């Protein structure tokens, strides 16, 4: 957070 | 076709445990974390934790460590929250929801827990506090409404706004301080950065009378404002 991680 | 279907209302004795389920459908279960949120009647939302089933990452709000346990069953695409050692202070509506605020935001319908001193957790002195100055606000149809949220520290632009109507789940309006979520009417705008954030409703309508909540997702634990109930003058 605040950015999110990819799968 | 995205769905988060929670289990039925629970009525238990102090000292018991409960396990609330959140069945996910219509997307790849592994590709999004499921968060859990506690709502007490008339009172603010609190973030419990997330489970990220794709990488088995679990993160708790320190306040709920020793009270909540999150698991996920990939075989059933179901997330579970077990609450242990229950007291009246645990009586609330619990939501599961998908992802951080942004395009994948989606909420379960909520599960009411009803439980038939000072053993609950406390917030950290380090946690961000989100202050909505007005718990109640009055307007007239066609007026401009401004709802403000002050953060206790710089949260950059990682702020969201939610609407909630009685018996319904929160609905994302704004994220990244100023970005309107898909489907939200043009009249809802967001502004702000650092410590000051505002949701503006231009040309307000009767369908807009509801509770509004800000949330910061700058840092864990994720924290919500106390809410503003917007009503008719
Ligand atoms: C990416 O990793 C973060 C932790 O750094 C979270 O677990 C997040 O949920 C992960 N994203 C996916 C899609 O699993
Ligand atoms: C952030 O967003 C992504 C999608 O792009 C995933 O849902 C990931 O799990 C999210 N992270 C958290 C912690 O919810």
């Amino acid at each position: 957070a605040p950015g999110s991680t990819a799968p | 076709q995205v769905q988060l279907q929670q289990s039925d209302a629970e009525l238990v004795k102090p000292g018991a445990s409960v396990k609330i389920s959140c069945k996910a459908s219509g997307y790849i279960f592994a590709d999004h974390a499921i968060h859990w949120v506690k709502r007490k009647p008339e009172q603010g939302l609190e973030w419990i934790g997330y489970i990220s089933p794709g990488n088995d990452d679990i993160k708790y709000n320190e306040k709920f460590k020793g009270k909540a346990t999150l698991t996920a069953d990939k075989s059933s695409s179901t997330a579970y929250m077990q609450l242990n050692s229950l007291t009246s202070e645990d009586s609330a509506v619990y939501f599961c929801k998908r992802s951080l605020p942004g395009t994948f935001d989606y909420w379960g319908q909520g599960t009411t827990l009803t439980v038939s001193g000072g053993g609950g957790g406390s917030s950290g002195s380090s946690d961000v506090v989100m202050t909505q100055s007005h718990k109640f606000m009055s307007t007239s149809v066609g007026d401009r409404v401004s709802i403000t949220c002050k953060a206790s520290q710089d949260v950059g632009t990682a702020v969201a706004w939610y609407q909630q109507k009685p018996g319904q789940s929160p609905k994302l309006l704004i994220y990244w301080a100023s970005t309107r979520h898909t489907g939200v009417p043009d009249r809802f705008t967001g502004s702000g950065s650092g410590t000051d954030f505002t949701l503006t409703i231009s040309n307000v309508q009767s369908e807009d009378l509801a509770d509004y909540f800000c949330q910061q997702y700058s840092s864990y634990p994720l924290t919500f404002g106390g809410g503003t109930k917007l009503e008719m003058k």
